[PDB]
């Protein structure tokens, strides 16, 4: 049932927008495309919003 | 019935289990074989992190299934380090790690000596002898690495 990018190292399926594997730290495959239709959970949305906050400052 | 647990380090562990065994029981069997404390074990199947109170049957894990094992520090967390080349590295750290400790981990990935690394967070260059905890750097925080290049 998970949705996202499979880490080819450990097979954990990661949130599309996470840059590295939540389990084993391996980097997201460069070929995976974040879907435009992905709707992140509140924690991940807030994380990204934080990053977006930093840029404007 | 038999199930197999594949580690990152290549190795495959063979276990004897029943569909009714809990994830906890499985981790205990891995500890019996490999010495690994269950609190350091992350088991993965069908792309999911398995929860301790569930059973193999709960996850529809059948005879001769392969589970993947990743080891993680009991009190650890991850942070991201973004480089000016756009590479993002993901590191396992703990609140107690000093910036110097973090640099040592970056050197493993980037091959850059700590004395040539600067880390920026929240607009501020971080100081070597202070901890992530001191800076209120929490799980999934992004730090920015800048290289000090001679000349
Ligand atoms: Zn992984």
């Amino acid at each position: 049932m998970p949705v996202g990018w499979q880490c080819p190292g450990c097979t954990f399926i990661n949130k599309p927008t996470r840059p590295g594997c939540e389990m084993c730290c391996r980097a997201r495959p460069e070929t995976y495309q974040i879907p435009a239709s992905y709707q992140p959970d509140e924690e991940e949305r807030a994380r990204l919003a934080g990053e977006e906050e930093a840029l404007r400052q | 019935m038999q199930i197999f647990v594949k580690t990152l380090t290549g190795k495959t562990i063979t276990l004897e289990v029943e569909p009714s065994d809990t994830i906890e029981n499985v981790k205990a069997k891995i500890q019996d074989k490999e010495g690994i404390p269950p609190d350091q074990q992350r088991l993965i199947f069908a792309g999911k992190q398995l929860e301790d109170g569930r059973t193999l049957s709960d996850y529809n894990i059948q005879k001769e299934s392969t589970l993947h094992l990743v080891l993680r520090l009991r009190g650890g967390m991850q942070i991201f380090v973004k480089t000016l080349t756009g590479k993002t590295i993901t590191l396992e750290v703990e609140p107690s790690d000093t910036i110097e400790n973090v640099k040592a981990k970056i050197q493993d990935k980037e091959g850059i000596p700590p004395d040539q690394q600067r880390l920026i967070f929240a607009g501020k260059q971080l100081e070597d002898g202070r901890t992530l905890s001191d800076y209120n750097i929490q799980k999934e925080s992004t730090l920015h690495l800048v290289l000090r290049l001679r000349g």
